[PDB]
């Protein structure tokens, strides 16, 4: 989409039509006039515009009205009412702008952030740009939390996020354009190479790929058609599903075989009554023949019965001769339908061993996409955002993601080195204390009116608890904390002197020998400047490979690159790293997913915040205290930068309706 | 509506596979070995046939019989009658045997006669003779 209406979408919203969103702010309008909803939608629209079109400067009521024609810029109450809700909501003016009026002179409420991810800072810089008083507290010694990037002299690789899955209706695209990040496309063409070394055919690299989107959508069909979501009181996941597929796929292959030769031999065995029906005729024959032989012998001159007996068997001869010329036309015919039915068989197997190893590396990227086992993800569920991608080629960033928190970390109240250990919520406000990472005996207490939450899930699934919340957290809340998943994936660095992969590439994937190890080293990225190798961890095995050591891993790693390689085109590396997620405890895991058993409803509960008890009993319903952000809190965006991102967005709206109050709902 | 075509799931079979823990390895089991069964029992009629091909070994060629190139006619020789009357005795009705041994006699000429000569032949005593074997 462009014009206007390009605006809409790269906005993430209907272009002619309101959201729920939008209907609770503005329930005059949209129980309105069809007349009014239009007039509304296109002001929405342009001031999106204007600010998508140039998003390095604020964009003020004024200069939007400004921009404006009637019958449009007729109501100014309207454009107000509008521009200050796309404000408010992290829609126009977020992330990094230059202020046309420098802050308001003195702040309104205080509110504590926890962890600089970058939910953590999107929304943090929102709260301070709506002049609240904002501290985040950090347990690292860097902002970005899970957006991680490795940098020594020239070396430059991300450990955390890493692709930009698309600029079409990505809020990272406008960030693109605030900030410099260098984003390169990935060339999709990725060549296998199975255990050996040697490159996989473009013959088979194309029948295995297509099987294993067939066996996916075939799942879909299970799951939405033959309603296969329970067995025996637990939930399927996609692994059972795809097992249940492949296995009626080879059962199949055998059913064909079976009444394939099944038909073999019901012909095989006419064959064999008609050459008995012909032996037995030959028989006759034989031995007719000969009585035609002796009663042809008897001389002439004989009288009319010896006469006749001669005449008849001729008759009697030539009738079984008739018979058995016509037997032996059959015969043939039959013969015939049997080279016929032994020239083409049907196929011999479901799929070879080569073929069942390579789909495994396909199993692979899909534990990789989503962090997990597929044994794990469900069935039903696994894949709800599927609607909400975006377009565009996917991209790197080719000088380090981290060069966005940095960024959004500019002009903010930081405590580095600062974990959080208990938050406590009551009805005229909250306290959190945190500790020092350095020397843990070194405390600290933060009073404020509101604490935001961005946790990583992992952190909040810790058992026993790494932060403790007082009261304790609603077991409505607790419960979607159980059962959402928190997935794992990890990555190893290769730093070398020279290139000597083929340049021209992004991405190639080993095979690994067994199902079991699938996700071993199973990929890797070519990326950046510096000559760095980027290797992945998926599935099953990431978990495994955070209990071995590095020097270890880059055994295994050099080996399956010689194996490609060769053993002497692959110099020792200068610089490598390992990184181990789930081991890391302020991670806990790599991002979330959607276990089975869990839907996308859980996100929604995630995002719930929390309102405390009343003090004195008796005393009316307080404002809500606790609030959450972060990846694993946003339905539609689930276990992305952008979504974390627009995590925070949401939730700084949020807090400012809740205590700046909302001028525009009027 | 339809699975990917050349993916095969039935209701039933899915059912199949799920009733146990091992109701998957177990049907998968069945037809490997109800499929070596069938290809065994290939293998005997394979043999059978093939010896029973033995026999019929050079056809019934040396004692086929030789072309009678013979044209219809008119005229009964009294030979003929008699022939005709022991056809008649030994083949009942059909008049293409009784034609082909008379030799030139058309397969109507045959059944003309049946009523013609019924008169003085007795047919119909030699006809229910027929019938009595
Ligand atoms: C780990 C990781 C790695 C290694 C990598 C990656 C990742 C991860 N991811 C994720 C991210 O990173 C996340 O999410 C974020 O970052 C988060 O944030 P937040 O929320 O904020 O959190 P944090 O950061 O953690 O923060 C926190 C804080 O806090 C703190 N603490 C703790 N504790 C404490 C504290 N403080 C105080 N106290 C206490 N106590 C800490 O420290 C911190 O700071 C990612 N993402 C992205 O975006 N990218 C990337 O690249 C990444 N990475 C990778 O590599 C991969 C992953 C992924 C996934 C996914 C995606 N996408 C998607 O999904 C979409 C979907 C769809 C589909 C279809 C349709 C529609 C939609 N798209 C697509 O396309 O798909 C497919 C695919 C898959 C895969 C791949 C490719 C493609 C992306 C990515």
């Amino acid at each position: 989409p462009s014009g206007v209406e390009g605006a809409a979408f790269q906005s993430r919203l209907p272009h002619d039509r309101m959201t729920s969103q939008e209907a609770a702010c503005f329930p005059d309008i949209i129980s309105g006039p069809q007349q009014t909803q239009k007039v509304f939608l296109f002001i929405r629209n342009r001031t999106l515009q204007l600010w998508l079109d140039n998003p390095k400067i604020q964009l003020t009521f004024e200069a939007t009205l400004q921009q404006l024609e009637a019958p449009y810029n007729s109501d100014t109450v309207l454009v107000h009412r509008v521009h200050s809700y796309l404000e408010r909501h992290g829609l126009i003016n977020f992330g990094i702008y230059k202020r046309i009026k420098p802050l308001p002179t003195k702040k309104t409420g205080k509110v504590i952030i926890i962890g600089s991810g970058v939910s953590g800072l999107a929304a943090a810089r929102q709260l301070q740009s709506f002049g609240m008083d904002v501290t985040l507290l950090e347990a690292r010694d860097r902002v970005g939390g899970r957006v991680a990037t490795f940098r020594k002299g020239n070396y430059v690789a991300d450990l955390g996020a890493m692709v930009v899955t698309g600029l079409g209706g990505n809020p990272m695209a406008v960030v693109s354009k605030q900030v410099n990040m260098e984003l390169a496309k990935i060339k999709q063409k990725c060549p296998l190479y199975e255990a050996n070394g040697q490159a996989v055919p473009k013959e088979k690299d194309e029948m295995v790929e297509q099987e294993f989107n067939r066996l996916l959508e075939a799942t879909s069909y299970l799951s939405h058609q033959l309603d296969f979501n329970v067995l025996n009181n637990k939930p399927v996941s996609l692994g059972q599903a795809l097992e249940v597929v492949i296995q009626l796929q080879e059962k199949h292959v055998k059913d064909e075989q079976i009444e394939h030769w099944k038909k073999i031999v019901k012909t095989q065995e006419e064959l064999k009554e008609l050459l008995n029906k012909m032996v037995n005729l030959k028989e006759k024959i034989k031995e007719l023949h000969q009585q035609y032989k002796e009663a042809s012998e008897v001389k002439p001159p004989r009288d009319i019965t010896a006469e006749f007996l001669v005449k008849s068997k001729h008759r009697d001869l030539t009738a079984l001769c008739k018979e058995y010329d016509e037997l032996a036309e059959t015969q043939g015919k039959l013969e015939e339908k049997l080279q016929e039915l032994e020239a083409n068989p049907p196929s011999d197997v479901y799929l070879s061993s080569r073929d069942r190893q390579i789909l495994d590396w396909h199993f692979a990227n899909l534990e990789f996409a989503n962090a997990t086992p597929l044994s794990t993800l469900s069935l039903k569920h696994w894949d709800q955002d599927d609607d909400f991608e975006f377009t565009g080629s996917h991209l790197t960033v080719r000088n380090g993601y981290s060069c966005v928190p940095v960024a959004l970390a500019e002009g903010l109240d930081i405590k580095l080195n600062t974990a959080v250990r208990q938050v406590r919520y009551t009805a005229s406000g909250c306290e959190v204390i945190a500790v020092n990472t350095r020397s843990t005996s070194q405390t600290f207490i933060y009073k404020c009116d509101a604490v935001l939450c961005t946790l990583p899930l992992g952190v909040l699934k810790q058992q026993p608890p790494a932060v403790q919340f007082v009261p304790p957290l609603p077991e409505w809340k607790t419960s979607a904390v159980q059962r959402m998943g928190f997935g794992n994936l990890n990555k190893v660095v290769l730093c070398f002197d020279r290139v000597f992969w083929d340049p021209s590439v992004n991405l190639f994937g080993h095979v690994g020998s067994t199902t079991a190890s699938r996700g071993e080293l199973f990929l890797f990225w070519n990326l950046y400047k510096a000559p760095i190798l980027l290797a992945l961890v998926a599935g099953e095995a990431a978990g495994i490979m955070e209990n071995i050591s590095d020097d270890v891993i880059v055994g295994r790693c050099l080996a399956i690159l010689k194996g490609i390689f060769g053993s002497s085109a692959v110099p020792q590396p200068k610089e490598t790293v390992v990184s181990r997620w789930r081991a890391d405890p302020w991670a806990r895991g790599s991002y979330s997913y959607v276990a089975a058993g869990s839907s996308g409803n859980d996100y929604d509960l995630m995002a719930q915040p929390i309102t405390p008890g009343p003090s004195i009993p008796g005393a009316p319903q307080p404002i809500p205290r606790l609030f959450f952000a972060g990846e694993h809190t946003i339905r539609n965006y689930p276990a992305t930068v952008h979504g974390a991102l627009l995590s925070g967005l949401r939730e700084a709206g949020r807090i400012a309706d809740q205590f700046l109050g909302a001028m525009y709902t009027l | 509506r339809k699975p990917p075509k050349g993916m095969f799931l039935s209701q039933e079979d899915v059912e199949a596979v799920s009733a146990n823990a091992t109701a998957a390895t177990t049907v998968l089991r069945q037809l490997d070995m109800e499929l070596v069964s069938v290809k065994r029992q290939i293998q005997n009629i394979k043999q059978t046939n093939s010896a029973l091909k033995e026999k019929l070994d050079g056809g019934i060629e040396p004692y086929r019989l030789p072309e009678v190139i013979q044209k219809c006619n008119a005229r009964w020789t009294t030979e003929e009658q008699l022939l005709a009357v022991q056809a008649i005795r030994k083949y009942g009705r059909d008049f293409q045997a009784i034609s082909d041994v008379i030799g030139n006699k058309s397969v109507v000429q045959v059944k003309n006669f049946f009523v013609n000569y019924r008169r003085r032949f007795n047919i119909d005593e030699v006809l229910q003779e027929w019938e009595a074997e």
